[PDB]
């Protein structure tokens, strides 16, 4: 799950990490109130959205006067920000961060993730502050220093020193940094996160280290044991559908094409989409039927996929199943009517009762097509759609 | 055969649970040698005609089983897993899905240090068609044969199977490593076995968007496996950094793409199949 | 601000109060799984919505089998629950609480609030447990007992005994009951609550006291210092037109007539609304214009108002202001256009430059009436709509 | 006059900030004996041609001011009402909106205890036309007269005023008591002050849902108020359990309803006007 900058900062603080003084506002009035809670201008005002590229977007700005603030807020709350990491209609701004401006000597870069390959959490740093590492690494790969937490001992100071030096810090700075790494190294573990990103980690003119920014991700799987986090979720930031899906053990992801897919299993789902584009199709979504393909379940799928008026056809593809092929068929039919699907449907059943099912399908009279084989259905759909 | 055979005696953790039960039933029906199960508190009774124990230690002592399936819920999982290792199971196959990476992460380690094998989690499991079943694997689709398979995804597998099955081939063993980002066993781990299995004439490797895993294997592969392998990767049309259902399916930093993955095998000299439906096919060839 | 039952429970736990074993779920599976982390049931399943009397509504149920549970959840997640306190359009159910069953010996009632009259925080309690206290009080007022927290000392234990004994407890219950009193009394002030209500607070068969239900209300005005609760807010529960409004520093509130009001001021409005009915009309909303009656601000005001298609007119009443007769009319016009409001709109401009503006309005050439007098306006609009 | 007059000296807390400044220019311009403000840390500067202090205390001394106005943010408001009581101001008027009730709940007590007086919070304020003003009240509409106003709500008040002006009467003073659930001085306090004001010949009392002061005001009045009064209440059309802009403007499970109030007033024998409109109308009556 992602968190908000603000929530991140808040935690850092809870932990003792250094961050700007700031206040998350919800109304221009609160926003404009923070300034003098913060003191002497000028101040920083950032939109709290879950995406990056916030800056380039125009949602981050240094300001000189109370009013100037009013304005920004005025200008953004309610609207939807769109960064390069955003969708198309972007995300919604509902809060705004108001913090103290910082005296920037250097920009570093701190971060952590789980290294699949090495099966470790690794923290990594680099001197290249205020730039996306994917880049950095992509090309100055030697500018990144890394360290891996040992599971046996926790994280230790030497490791922090280590990088600190690797970074060429000195004095208290070194002491400081250690502190932080230790700091985050813990939270990481304490709150089951998946990822951290302080970019830029900054060095102030006054010569101190401070997290200018924060970006976290938590492990969805542990929420059940991170109630604080739990509460912090911002559904406002993701595709609602995705949420609906879950509410029905479904795994939805919206795409770009015109062809609806509904499949039984993530593997399949992808493979299925893939095969289709293969046959010139344009998958318009990923759907993974997690529950038992019961009626309501299939029906619910239907709604969902169909939420996107772009889709011109649907491809169902069922293979294993705790449900009898014939059984499902029924519902699908059912489904088709209950909802009212005015779009062709290709169906690829398999497993039990398979023939009976396809038949029922066919005898149905509706615009359903029992597909012969996988690749057949493929064609068929691409087919129907291309018809136009 | 690769991991399990007809002589493999099994037990179930979370036996009396729902999933536990159902699935146990079938294994049972398939001839898998379910020797019993574990459900804390319910020791003393018999479920499915088998005895139920409070501890793995107990169960083990009593049955000498050496394998175990786990139908235990995320939150408690790691405990059981430890428990088992601790009791001396050598092979674990956890099915559960919803497991906090940190947990697994710490767990793999123990596995290794301990010399124990776990398959999973969040995977169908294993079946050595004809002798042994473990997982939601669906019975009647397999045919005892010379094909070996590993997959990160469950359902897909079933496709494969079907083919090799209709293509005459049959399978040695079927291996579903599971789809979490951090598994107990990975491509390599298994491949290596296949390579050394007299019954496995060739292999089907299956994977998706995700890690290196695949990449990593090629490597290995190229320079460590003689038998022939047909490979396929799901996720070409996948979006960047979006968990595609299976937790471990996601494009990290523009890293872990379908293509990469493909490319990468072909190089290792791998018979790459753009289309899923072609596994039977492709094989034919490499198989003649 | 209110809180979800699970939310209070959490709190109560963090304060060490008794409440049952329970888990909050966001999927059948989940829900379905608690049953055993819980242990044998049977167990209770509660929809979680802010409103009360979820029971009658059937949003509550005791249950006997995983399967059953798994169904309830299936049944209600994603749907709206409608209760006597909802809105003809229930609250949306996004979670369900799964909790252990309890052997109810006796049901008391425990609650507390800020007594405006006396100006203290009052806790009252009764044996009329399980019943809508409003009633009990209203009909048998002598079955409520209360104490007032003294703001000089805080909550004292002797107060807690007092009630315990008035409710006629004896033995340990007395001490237990006392406990809680203090418990809650503490949260109250510590969390800046506005209300609490345990209904009921039960005596279990086994002989103890446990908080079977819980309903908290938070002092909106204090959130600023109460980050925890800030996070707990659940907008889903409220009219979205409400927050939108706020973000604009609007005080919006959906009503039911078909005449809309935009008024400058809480006081003014309600009066306004009032006059309207008074002359026949029947308003559909409360509209406190918060910030400067600035174009943008006004526009929204309209947007929001007009979300209700049952509206067949808009009354605008603007007195004071930190703006200007005209600047205002302008903005209205401006609004009218941009929004594209097709219905008739009546306006009373007050004081400052008010004459010019009205002229400007009648000169605009849209369906805008410059009501002369207040009452006049009133009328006008009533007709306007009446017109049919 | 009531609470204030031309003689009254003022100083404002939060003077420097935005509203403080503004509203000040005005009281000032209207001839309110502004005398300085306070803004911690900004002592020893001038602003609006006035001297700033760092402490109520400092300033009170240095100016002999006796009533203060506050434009301090909600979350500091209390250290302010409070500090002022300490510097021994006798008249506090707190504009601020958003103060947590519990803070107010204590302050009320101190205020009582100290025998100090404060009006508010979350209110327009007061003014004694042509005489002096404090608050966001608006000028040129008032006229020196015999009407005394009190209201739990500001905008309305403008209307009354206006009316009483137009019909010629005019007003002694009008008091904004504020929209908070618990305010510095309630109805009665001010009522009392009125009955005893020679300049005031009559009364307009403006109330609104939620609460009971009005109710309480009645009876009081009834038995303690000679002068005639006119009362308009609001929110008749308002709904249960809902806040209507003002904080203390809600209906607590069936209580504090508008009719309920309207009645109560009638019994105390007050001139209930059900139309904000005929406010002046009614006076004329009684005021003859
Ligand atoms: C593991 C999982 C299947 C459990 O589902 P379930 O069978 O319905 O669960 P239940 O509560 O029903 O039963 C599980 C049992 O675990 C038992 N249990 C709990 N902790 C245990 C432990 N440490 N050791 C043994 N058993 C344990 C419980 O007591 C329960 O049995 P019971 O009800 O006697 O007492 C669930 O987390 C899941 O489905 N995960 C992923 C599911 C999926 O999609 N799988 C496919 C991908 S491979
Ligand atoms: C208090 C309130 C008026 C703030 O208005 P604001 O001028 O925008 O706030 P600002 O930050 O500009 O100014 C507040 C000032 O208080 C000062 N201040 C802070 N703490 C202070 C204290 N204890 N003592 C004195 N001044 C203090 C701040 O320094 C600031 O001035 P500065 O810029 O010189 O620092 C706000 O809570 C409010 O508007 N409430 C309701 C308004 C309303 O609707 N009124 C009419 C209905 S009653």
């Amino acid at each position: 799950m992602n968190l908000h900058e603000y929530q991140a900062k808040q935690l850092f603080a809870r932990y003792g990490l250094p961050a700007p003084v700031g206040y998350a506002c919800t109304t221009p009035r609160e926003a404009e109130e923070a300034a003098s809670k913060i003191g002497a201008g000028p101040w920083v005002v950032k939109c709290q959205v879950h995406a990056g590229g916030r800056g380039k977007a125009g949602g981050v700005k240094v300001v000189n006067s109370k009013e100037d603030i009013r304005a920004f807020a005025e200008n953004w709350l309610g609207k939807r920000l769109v960064t390069y990491q955003t969708d198309a209609n972007g995300q919604p701004v509902n809060q705004i961060l108001v913090e103290a401006a910082t005296d920037i000597a250097k920009e570093l870069y701190l971060g952590a993730v789980v290294d699949r390959s090495s099966r470790r959490v690794v923290f990594m740093a680099s001197t290249e502050g205020g730039v996306e590492i994917e880049k950095v690494a992509e090309e100055t790969p030697h500018l990144i220093h890394k360290v891996a937490l040992d599971p046996l001992t926790g994280p230790m100071p030497y490791q922090g020193r280590e990088l600190a030096f690797k970074l060429g810090l000195e004095g208290k700075l070194v002491q400081q940094f250690t502190k932080i790494f230790m700091g985050l190294a813990t939270i990481f573990l304490e709150r089951d996160l998946a990822l951290i990103e302080i970019n830029p980690l900054v060095i102030t003119k006054q010569g101190d280290l401070i997290c200018l920014d924060g970006k976290l991700g938590a492990d969805g799987n542990a929420l059940f044991r991170q109630p604080d986090l739990r509460e912090m979720r911002d559904q406002s930031q993701e595709d609602p559908r995705e949420a609906q899906a879950a509410q029905w053990e479904l795994n939805y992801v919206a795409l770009d094409g015109n062809i609806g897919c509904m499949v039984n299993g993530a593997g399949l789902a992808m493979g299925t989409m893939d095969i289709v584009k293969l046959h010139g199709g344009e998958p318009a979504n990923f759907l993974d039927v997690g529950g038992g393909a019961t009626k309501e379940r299939v029906t619910e799928a239907f709604k969902i996929i169909l939420s996107d008026d772009k889709v011109k056809a649907v491809l169902v593809n069922i293979f294993g199943g705790i449900v009898r092929c014939d059984l499902i068929a029924d519902g699908i039919i059912g489904a088709v009517a209950e909802v009212g699907v005015n779009v062709p449907v290709v169906v690829r059943l398999e497993g039990n009762n398979a023939e009976l099912g396809a038949k029922k399908l066919a005898d149905s009279g509706l615009n359903i097509i029992a597909a012969k084989g996988l690749t057949d259905a493929a064609q068929q759909v691409v087919a129907a759609v291309e018809g136009k | 055969s690769i991991l399990i055979d007809k002589n493999t005696k099994v037990i179930c953790q979370g036996f009396t649970g729902s999933q536990g039960t159902f699935h146990s039933e079938q294994a049972i029906a398939y001839g898998t040698k379910m020797v019993g199960g574990v459900t804390p508190g319910k020791g003393g009774t018999t479920h499915l005609g088998l005895p139920v124990f409070n501890t793995v230690r107990e169960a083990v002592a009593a049955t000498g089983a050496t394998a175990s399936v786990i139908y235990v819920p995320a939150p408690f999982c790691k405990d059981s897993i430890l428990e088992a290792i601790d009791a001396g199971i050598k092979l674990i196959i956890t099915i559960t899905e919803g497991i906090p990476t940190l947990d697994m992460l710490t767990v793999k380690v123990k596995l290794d240090e301990a010399g124990v094998r776990m398959i999973g989690p969040n995977c169908p499991g294993v079946i050595t068609p004809g002798e042994c079943k473990i997982g939601i694997q669906p019975g009647h689709i397999h045919k005892p044969g010379k094909v070996g398979i590993v997959s990160r995804s469950g359902t897909l597998t079933y496709e494969a199977v079907k083919q090799t099955t209709d293509y005459g081939f049959g399978q040695s063993t079927c291996v579903g490593i599971g789809g979490d980002p951090i598994p107990g066993s990975n491509f390599i781990d298994i491949l290596e076995m296949f390579e050394k299995d007299p019954q496995t004439e060739a292999i089907v490797m299956i994977g998706e968007i995700g890690g290196s895993a695949e990449e990593e294997a090629a490597a290995y592969i190229k320079e460590h496996v003689t038998k022939p392998v047909v490979g396929y990767i799901a996720g070409v049309t996948a979006p960047k950094g979006k968990r595609m259902g299976h937790a471990g399916a996601i494009i990290a930093g523009g890293k872990g793409t379908a293509d990469e993955k493909f490319a990468a095998l072909e190089a290792a000299g791998v018979k790459t199949v753009r289309s899923l439906a072609d596994i039977g096919e492709a094989l034919k060839t490499v198989l003649k």
